[PDB]
């Protein structure tokens, strides 16, 4: 019962979205640049900045609404080609049917719009952390940085063509354009006085990493003058060049996604970052490393042992979870519990294009939304009390309940227990691994889920629980409707989101 | 027996020493509307329910509800 | 910090100006000036602030009929799979 | 799908029959169970 | 017990009290971050019962 | 505008529809197609006729047809389908509509009130009814909404409403219980209900939340729930007074119903899932006390381990997923047998299949249990509340392990780790604990150190591979454990939080109903000659196995566990109670004023004392019943699902000289032990000579009556 009509939709509903957020950025930044002659604000109620905020928040959402539509429409139209596809078996039929571009909008870049499942989570993801965090910048905005309202719909913009897109050539542009608003950001907009070091080590380790991806692209680009990123289907690597490609690769991604050793400066920016920043951080900007990771090594056939990339995961997975237990800042320890989350994912991508793809698509999903929870805990905690180190917080449930709740529940979401999607993405995950290597898998597990689940779980109960009989004149009252609904919205997903499509997973 | 009471802050929302007047009506209006959900799910959930035969029925090897073999 | 306008043209705010009364006579040398606006926040009765004081049928209503259009939706949509124009009721229904 | 059970005679189902054994067999869903029912919709409207 | 004391005549049993949340109950400022979650949330749920759910 | 003159004219207009439409039925009986030649028919004085004696019905038909016109645009609004069946204009349609009465051809006003009011008559329901379908799932349902729904809505519940609320759905669900308990046990009846589809764990694979209400799940469930509910009336006297009653009533409930959750599992996922609950639930329990930190170190102890057995168990649920592509519980069950000649290719060994899988839930279920080296953390999670350290000691926490050996007994009886290690921990367990609660000082100490050795003598029952006896054996533990557990609470409330009982003295006149129920249920709880519990210990010797390479330790550690609980049992009760006054004078004084003297003196609560009683009288009833099922001449218990016969039946049914004399042994070290706690002095005393003078006295009369009795008669 599959008609044209949806298949147009869904293509209408993907190229119209990028120019509805790119025409409301256009329009913001036209307002802000003429109505004042300096871009800074005006400290009166009159400010353009609360219409600047206005638009860039109900931009993002009702940008993340169409694409919720526009992704159930690709799901709709990728499971009905895969049935076209499947079903028929005469020989004389085959399914050739061409659509024709539309006459309204352009096509960005010249390029035709190619969209799969796990660019359109990681579009997704993109969109809920960008919401996230714009609503945690709002107190830190003011009166200089108020330009940097606009960096979400920038980070929109750049993932939205990055995802949509059948180049390598724009595929690698786009994931090196996410540096600048990063780091313009951490510098201009961290209250820390570490944080004009913490940008630098930022910008020195991920550069690094994105020198390696750019050799990469030149070796493929050079031998290949294919851009088409389907084109390599028919061009065939050496097993030198290949061996070169994918540990370029896998070096280059993984100085963003974070593995060890590689992870100082995540430690340092984690710690040195706005406390709305490190929420997007975390969330997305460690995975569209991986995104490209898994485009690039599924086009390229490799026909290396994946040994050395899987102890180099595991290594870090260890790392991370024993060192889990030194830290009693809460930030640090969100930041060693991204690493460990995110070398497990990178983990899951080892095998090429196995089935391993989708417990990785769907931890890096329930990864995003922990870490957004957890880094906006210890943004509240940091904001409420003016400190975010175990020595000086404790007995936060006693004084602020609903924080000591949305603690302990994170707790228990982090744990995995069944009913969430990081419960089903550890099942994903160790039942592949369990098969692969089943003592690498034992030891995995045991590090993991009780060292380092120990060791987090060790400091936030310390800082939930005591008697807060310090400062009394100074505690705070409770967390605001904002921060409850924002909790309350990341607890819905991870419980939900189980119950998703089982076609895609 | 228990510890002595003492005041607790107006503006705090904790459940020290917290009694409330109209429990009665709280009570009546948070049980029924709860045993009305859970019927609803009852009800749901017996629609897949499995029980063996009773005392003087036997399964039929040949009926369709006996088990079957997968046919390559 | 905040740039907002207090005072607001919407609706009038609730005020009580009996509790806090400006003297007026019988000042000495020593004592200070009274103060000008001696206006309190008065809460409606009934208010309750430990839960959300909603009383509208708005949100209920509109779970209700996204329930309902839910219901009818996938109703119709049984009876296209199943290719009628509507669905064909059996005699009996059995566990599964 | 086939039988997986080994098979039996119809004389020894007489047999059983004769013996006071029941097929057993499974029951509709009752109009209270049943969602495609009056009973069930009535209920819904109270 | 010995020397029970009524809740009508003890002066420290607590009837409901305490504010929900840090949100003003009298506030003068437009907010709207509450008013953009509840719309996140029920955009969500409406989209799942409308597209999903069946 | 009269409302009587409305109701009238809607009375009146009600029979006449009725009449009309009793007339059309009858009219379209006869005239099946040819009713329209009358009801139609040309003549202006017909018609005319036909439409006044029938405007009730032309009423109703043009509502109707306004009705479904309606609905039908909605619906084409909506659905963007299709239009009203064809396109007819809104008034040819409302016209055909309105002028066609065979809708009313069936239809009778009367008949269908009468259908609408019988339909929610509670007279129809049957047990015929209840047994095809349980109603064990919405009571279950009702207790876990409400604790729920309480937990979150404490201001409109105060202290009072959660209590009532909770205590109404609790009672319905062991109500339901105890109904369908019989049913379970004895008539052969178990469910296996599905809620849904779950979560999907594999690229094609989707596991649904399922509940199995079996023989093995039930004879944990019901006990759960039948200590939960006076534990729960209990608790609101223990906690009298306190800042949070409410938060401690909830988390009891919450425990409980993972608990039952755990029990009533129908697959690996939903075991896992309640695992985790009961853990975190028992960490909440333990750390009540959240302001002090030193109570959290020992809930952080209790997490720790519980996340250890987590990890074996989830590994567990790997391996058995990896080797069967199901988590089905009977699936599994059925199945592991054509696996278990399979092995799996580890680091650089070849281990059997079934014994690693066995080891794993082996290494959770003593974790959780309390075992050997694994128990350190039961002694440290006393610092609960009494009530709830009851509940985790008698049949909630502990008795974990022991669920899952029974519901996956098929796979530890081919399990080589299982039948080595089961008996060997078991019985060292037995011993370690028995002799450390004979030698404890505190209540709640010596109450968990008993609670370890009854553990390790369930291991060895177990190992036994009775599950008969190791269902009773269950029982008797958590019924009178969780008596004694009450009874020691109200001792230490009295006390002022001592639970030291060198600190008390004299309180059996001060708690006279404690100083009995506490006789009573220690004489049940440790196993003493005539006496309920005495029939657990006889039927474990009964089967305890010989083949072990460690019988001698085996057997040597049963027999020392086995006696020590006398001295424990002693020891309690003689010190809390009977000996001299050591406590506090304040403690005495306070309540000894003659101002107290009345008609409601009491140091306890009348309720606790009607919950203890009850409890008693229900433990004692429910183990009569396990009892006739099981150990009388005509076995009548259900299906146990399992094909290993272990043959140790044959010794309580035709047991020989040699086992007879052998039971002979232990008897008389129990009472060698008896005549030493009771006759040995250890102090200077007024009686010392008096003493000796009655155990010569004794002993004397003890030889004369048993020569009258064998030979004089
Ligand atoms: C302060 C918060 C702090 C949070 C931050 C911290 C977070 C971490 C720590 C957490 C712990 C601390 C906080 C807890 C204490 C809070 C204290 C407090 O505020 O107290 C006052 C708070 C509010 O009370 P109030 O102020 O007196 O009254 C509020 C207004 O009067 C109410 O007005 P109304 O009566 O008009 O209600 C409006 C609307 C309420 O409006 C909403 O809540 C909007 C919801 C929008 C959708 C969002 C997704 C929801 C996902 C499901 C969960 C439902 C929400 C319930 C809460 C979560 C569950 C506990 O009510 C409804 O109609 C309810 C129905 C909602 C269902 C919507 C389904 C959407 C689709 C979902 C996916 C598909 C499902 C398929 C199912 C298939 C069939 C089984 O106390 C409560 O009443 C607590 C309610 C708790 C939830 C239970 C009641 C709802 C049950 C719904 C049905 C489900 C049950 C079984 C169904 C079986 C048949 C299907
Ligand atoms: C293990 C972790 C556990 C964590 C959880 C622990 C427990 C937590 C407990 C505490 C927190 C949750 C429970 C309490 C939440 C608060 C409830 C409440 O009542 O608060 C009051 C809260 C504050 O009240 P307020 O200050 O007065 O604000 C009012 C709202 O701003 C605005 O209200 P309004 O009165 O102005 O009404 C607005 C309503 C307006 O409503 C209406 O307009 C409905 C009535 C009109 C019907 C249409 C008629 C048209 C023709 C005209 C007819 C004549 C006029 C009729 C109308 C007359 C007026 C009544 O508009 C909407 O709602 C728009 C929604 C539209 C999209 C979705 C629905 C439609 C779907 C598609 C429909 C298709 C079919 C229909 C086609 C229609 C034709 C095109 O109000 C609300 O309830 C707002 C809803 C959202 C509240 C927050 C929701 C949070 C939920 C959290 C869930 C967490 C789940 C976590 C699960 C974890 C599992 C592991
Ligand atoms: C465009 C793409 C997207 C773009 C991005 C969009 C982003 C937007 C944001 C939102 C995210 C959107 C993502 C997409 C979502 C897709 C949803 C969708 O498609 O919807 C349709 C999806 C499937 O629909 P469908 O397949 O199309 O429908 C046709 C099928 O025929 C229908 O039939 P069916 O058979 O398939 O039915 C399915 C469902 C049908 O539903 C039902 O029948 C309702 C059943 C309710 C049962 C309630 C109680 C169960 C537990 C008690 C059990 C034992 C009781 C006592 C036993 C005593 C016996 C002795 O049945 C089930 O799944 C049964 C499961 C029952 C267990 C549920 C709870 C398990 C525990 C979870 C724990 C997680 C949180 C732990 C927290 C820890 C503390 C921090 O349906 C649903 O949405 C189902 C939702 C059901 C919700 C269940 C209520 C949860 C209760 C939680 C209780 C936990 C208590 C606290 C735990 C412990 C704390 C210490
Ligand atoms: C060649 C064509 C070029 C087109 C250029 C477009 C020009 C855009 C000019 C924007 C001016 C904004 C201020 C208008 C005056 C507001 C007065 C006011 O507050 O009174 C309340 C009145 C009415 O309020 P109300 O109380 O009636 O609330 C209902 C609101 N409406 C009518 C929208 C349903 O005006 C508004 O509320 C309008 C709000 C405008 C700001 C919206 C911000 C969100 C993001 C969109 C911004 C626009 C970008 C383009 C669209 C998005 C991308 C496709
Ligand atoms: C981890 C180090 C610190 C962090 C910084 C990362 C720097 C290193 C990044 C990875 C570089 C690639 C290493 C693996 C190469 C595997 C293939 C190989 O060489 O095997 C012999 C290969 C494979 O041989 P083969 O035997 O497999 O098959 C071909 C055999 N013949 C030719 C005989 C037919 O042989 C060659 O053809 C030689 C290629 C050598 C290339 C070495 C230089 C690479 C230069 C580009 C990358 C430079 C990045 C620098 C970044 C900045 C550093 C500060
Ligand atoms: C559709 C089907 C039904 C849908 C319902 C879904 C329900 C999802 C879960 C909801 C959990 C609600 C928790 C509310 C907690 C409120 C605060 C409180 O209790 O006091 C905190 C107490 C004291 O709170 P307080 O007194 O300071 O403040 C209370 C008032 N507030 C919070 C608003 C200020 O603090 C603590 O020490 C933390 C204790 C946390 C205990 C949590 C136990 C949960 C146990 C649940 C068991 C469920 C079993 C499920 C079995 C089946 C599984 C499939
Ligand atoms: C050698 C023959 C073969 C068998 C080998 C084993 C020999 C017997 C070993 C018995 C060990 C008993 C240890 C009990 C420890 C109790 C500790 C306690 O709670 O405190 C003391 C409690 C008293 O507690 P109390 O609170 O009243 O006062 C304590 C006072 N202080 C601290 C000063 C000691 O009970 C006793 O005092 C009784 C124990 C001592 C007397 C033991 C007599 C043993 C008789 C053995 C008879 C054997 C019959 C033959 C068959 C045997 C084999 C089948
Ligand atoms: C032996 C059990 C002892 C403990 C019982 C505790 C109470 C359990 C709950 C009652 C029974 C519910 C299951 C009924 C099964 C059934 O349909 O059984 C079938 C019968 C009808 O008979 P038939 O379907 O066989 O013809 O159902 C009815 O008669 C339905 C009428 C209502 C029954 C009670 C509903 C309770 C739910 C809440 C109602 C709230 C009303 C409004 C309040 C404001």
């Amino acid at each position: 019962m599959f008609n044209l009509n949806t298949i147009y939709l869904s293509r209408i509903f993907i190229e119209f979205n990028f120019y509805f957020l790119f025409f409301l950025f256009l329009i913001s930044s036209i307002i802000f640049y003429f109505s004042k002659i300096i871009s800074i604000q005006n400290l009166n109620q009159n400010s353009v900045f609360n219409f600047l905020k206005l638009a860039n928040i109900f931009g993002i959402l009702i940008s993340f609404f169409i694409h919720i539509i526009s992704f159930w429409f690709y799901c709709i139209y990728s499971y009905n080609l895969s049935l076209n596809i499947f079903s028929d078996i005469n020989l004389y039929n085959s399914n050739s049917i061409e659509l024709l571009n539309n006459s309204l909008l352009p096509n960005y870049f010249k390029s035709n719009i190619t969209i799969d499942f796990f660019g359109l989570i990681l579009l997704t993801l993109a969109y809920i952390v960008g919401f996230v965090s714009i609503l945690a910048l709002d107190t830190r905005l003011y009166w200089k940085n108020i330009k940097y309202i606009f960096s979400f719909t920038i980070f929109l913009l750049i993932v939205y063509v990055y995802v949509t897109v059948s180049n390598i050539l724009l595929f690698f542009m786009c994931y090196e354009l996410l540096l600048i608003p990063s780091f313009l950001i951490v510098y201009f907009v961290s209250p820390s006085r570490r944080a004009i070091q913490a940008s630098l080590y930022f910008v020195i380790w991920t550069q690094l990493g994105s020198l390696l991806v750019l050799i990469a692209i030149s070796y493929i680009i050079s031998i290949t003058n294919t851009y088409e990123f389907n084109d390599l289907k028919y061009f065939n690597f050496t097993n030198s060049e290949s061996t070169i490609i994918i540990f370029l690769i896998f070096l280059g991604f993984g100085f963003k996604a974070p593995i060890w050793p590689f992870h100082y400066w995540l430690t340092k920016t984690h710690v040195e970052a706005p406390s709305g920043f490190s929420i997007y951080l975390s969330g997305f900007l460690v995975k569209t490393a991986l995104y490209g990771f898994y485009k690039f090594n599924t086009s390229i056939f490799i026909d290396i042992d994946s040994s050395i990339f899987i102890a180099i995961c595991i290594m870090g997975v260890v790392d991370s979870s024993l060192k889990m237990w030194g830290q009693t800042d809460l930030k640090k320890l969100v930041a060693y519990g991204t690493i460990q989350e995110m070398n497990i994912i990178y983990l899951a991508f080892c095998w090429g294009d196995s089935c391993a793809i989708l417990g990785g698509i769907l931890f890096s999903a329930t990864h995003a939304f922990l870490s957004a929870l957890m880094f906006f805990l210890v943004d509240c905690i940091y904001r409420r009390y003016h400190t975010r180190s175990l020595v000086e917080v404790n007995g936060i449930l006693h004084i602020t309940p609903n924080l000591g709740l949305s603690i302990l529940f994170m707790l228990v979401f982090f744990s995995g227990i069944p009913g969430t999607i990081k419960f089903i993405s550890e099942f994903y995950i160790f039942s592949g691994l369990l098969e692969a290597s089943p003592f690498i898998c034992f030891i995995l597990m045991l590090v993991a889920n009780v060292l380092g689940l120990i060791g987090f779980s060790k400091s936030w109960f310390n800082a939930t629980f005591g008697m807060p009989k310090k400062n009394t004149k100074y505690l705070p009252m409770d967390l605001s409707f904002k921060e409850s609904y924002i909790i309350l919205y990341c607890f819905f997903f991870l419980f939900i989101f189980s119950y998703f499509s089982s076609i895609f997973f | 027996g228990g510890f002595q009471k003492y005041p607790i802050p107006r503006y705090l929302h904790v459940g020290q020493w917290i009694v409330n007047k109209n429990w009665k009506w709280n009570t009546f209006h948070m049980f029924f509307p709860t045993a009305i959900l859970c019927f609803m799910v009852w009800r749901n959930s017996m629609i897949s329910t499995a029980k063996p035969p009773n005392y003087g029925e036997y399964v039929d090897p040949q009926s369709p509800v006996a088990p079957k073999a997968i046919k390559y | 910090r905040q740039n907002f306008a207090k005072n607001i043209t919407t609706t009038d705010i609730p005020k009580d100006s009996h509790h806090f009364a400006a003297k007026r006579s019988g000042f000495t040398q020593t004592e200070q000036a009274p103060f000008a606006y001696n206006d309190v926040y008065q809460y409606p009765k009934d208010y309750k602030p430990w839960n959300y004081n909603y009383k509208g049928n708005g949100v209920l209503l509109a779970l209700f009929l996204g329930s309902a259009f839910s219901l009818v939706a996938y109703e119709r949509s049984y009876a296209s799979k199943t290719g009628r124009y509507q669905r064909k009721v059996q005699q009996n229904y059995y566990q599964i | 799908m086939q039988n997986a059970y080994p098979e039996i005679t119809d004389q020894h189902r007489e047999f059983l029959k004769k013996q006071g054994l029941k097929v057993y067999e499974p029951k509709p869903l009752p109009d209270q169970i049943n969602p495609f029912s009056k009973t069930y919709w009535i209920t819904n409207a109270f | 017990d010995a020397y029970y004391h009524d809740d009508t005549h003890e002066g420290l049993m607590n009837e409901p009290h305490g504010y929900l949340t840090m949100d003003d109950p009298m506030d003068l400022r437009p907010n709207y971050e509450k008013s953009a979650l509840e719309l996140l949330f029920l955009v969500s749920g409406g989209a799942i019962l409308a597209l999903m759910l069946g | 505008f009269n409302s009587i003159l409305f109701l009238l004219f809607f009375i009146v207009n009600l029979y006449w529809f009725n009449s009309g439409l009793i007339f059309f039925n009858s009219v379209y009986k006869i005239h099946h197609d040819a009713w329209t030649l009358i009801f139609q028919t040309d003549s202006i004085l017909n018609k005319l006729k036909i439409y006044f004696f029938l405007l009730p019905l032309y009423i109703s038909s043009f509502i109707h047809s306004i009705s479904t016109w309606y609905y039908n645009y909605i619906l084409n609004f909506l659905l963007f389908s299709e239009n009203l069946n064809t396109n007819t204009n809104f008034v040819d349609y409302i016209t055909y509509n309105t002028l066609l009465l065979s809708k009313f051809e069936d239809f009778n006003l009367f008949v269908y009130i009468k259908t609408l009011l019988i339909t929610f008559d509670i007279r129809q329901i049957n047990l015929d009814f209840l047994n095809e379908y349980p109603i064990i799932l919405l009571t279950g349902l009702l207790f876990l909404f409400t604790t729920i729904f309480s937990l979150i809505c404490l201001s409109y519940l105060g202290l009072y409403g959660v209590f009532i609320l909770n205590l109404a759905s609790i009672l319905l669900f062991w109500l339901s219980m105890l109904y369908y308990f019989n049913l379970i046990v004895s008539e052969n009846y178990y469910y296996y209900i599905s809620l849904g589809k779950w979560m999907y764990l594999s690229n094609g694979f989707r596991v649904s939340f399922d509940l199995l209400i079996d023989l093995t799940s039930i004879s944990f469930s019901f006990l759960t729930l039948t200590i939960g509910v006076f534990v729960y009336i209990y608790t609101f006297s223990y906690f009298r007074y306190e800042p949070l009653v409410e938060r401690l009533i909830l988390f009891l409930n919450s425990f409980m119903i993972s608990m039952i959750l755990l029990v009533s599992s129908g697959n690996f996922i939903v075991l896992f899932l309640g695992w985790e609950l009961i853990g975190l639930t028992s960490f909440f329990l333990i750390n009540f006390w959240s302001t002090r930190v030193g109570t959290l170190k020992a809930a952080f102890k209790a997490f720790s381990f519980n996340k250890l057995s987590d990890l074996f168990l989830f590994f567990a649920i790997l391996i058995i997923f990896s080797t069967t592509y199901n988590l089905d519980i009977l699936s599994f069950n059925n199945q592991i047998y054509l696996y278990e000649s399979y092995n799996i290719d580890m680091f650089y060994w070849s281990i059997n299949l079934i014994e690693i899988i066995s080891f794993f839930f082996i290494s959770c279920a003593f974790i959780k249990s309390a075992q050997f080296g694994a128990h350190i953390w039961l002694p440290d999670s006393m610092e609960a509340p009494v009530p709830a350290s009851a509940l985790i000691h008698s049949a909630t926490l502990v008795s974990a392990g022991i669920y899952l050996l029974l519901r996956l007994s098929p796979l530890f009886e081919l399990s080589k780790y299982a039948y080595f290690i089961l008996p060997l921990i078991g019985s060292v367990t037995a011993f370690y604990g028995g002799l450390v609660s004979a030698f404890q000082s505190d209540t709640k100490k010596t109450l968990a150190y008993s609670t370890i050795s009854h553990c390790g003598f369930l291991m060895v029952s177990y190992s036994t591979g009775v599950l008969e006896f190791v269902i009773l054996y269950l029982y008797v533990h958590g019924f009178f454990k969780a008596a004694t557990f009450l009874c020691v609470g109200n001792v230490n409330r009295f006390n002022r939080n001592i639970q030291d009982f060198k600190r008390m003295g004299g309180f059996y006149k001060y708690l006279p109903f404690e100083c009995l129920a506490s006789f009573v249920c220690m004489i049940n709880l440790s196993g003493l000659p005539l006496t309920l519990g005495f029939y657990i210990k006889h039927l474990l010797f009964i089967g305890l196995v010989e083949s072990y390479t460690l019988y001698p330790l085996i057997f040597s550690s049963l027999i020392l566990g086995a006696i020590a609980g006398v001295f424990y049992s002693y020891r309690l009760f003689y010190s809390i109670f009977f000996d001299t006054k050591k406590g506090k004078k304040a403690i005495y004084l306070q309540a000894s004023r003659i101002i107290l003297n009345s008609k409601f003196y009491s140091n306890t609560s009348l309720a606790s004392n009607l919950s203890i009683t009850f409890l008693v009288l229900i433990s004692y009833t429910v183990i009569l019943y396990l009892y006739c099922t099981t150990l009388n001449n005509y076995y009548s218990l259900s299906d146990l699902k399992s094909i290993y016969i272990n043959n140790a039946y044959s010794y309580f049914y035709k047991p020989d000289y040699n086992f007879l004399n052998a039971v002979s042994i232990l008897n008389w070290f129990v009472i060698i032990l008896l005549i030493s706690v009771i006759y040995l002095n250890w102090r200077w005393s007024y009686y010392y000579t008096k003493s000796i003078d009655s155990l010569s006295k004794f002993i004397l009369f003890s030889f004369f009556f048993f020569i009258f009795s064998k030979y004089i008669l």
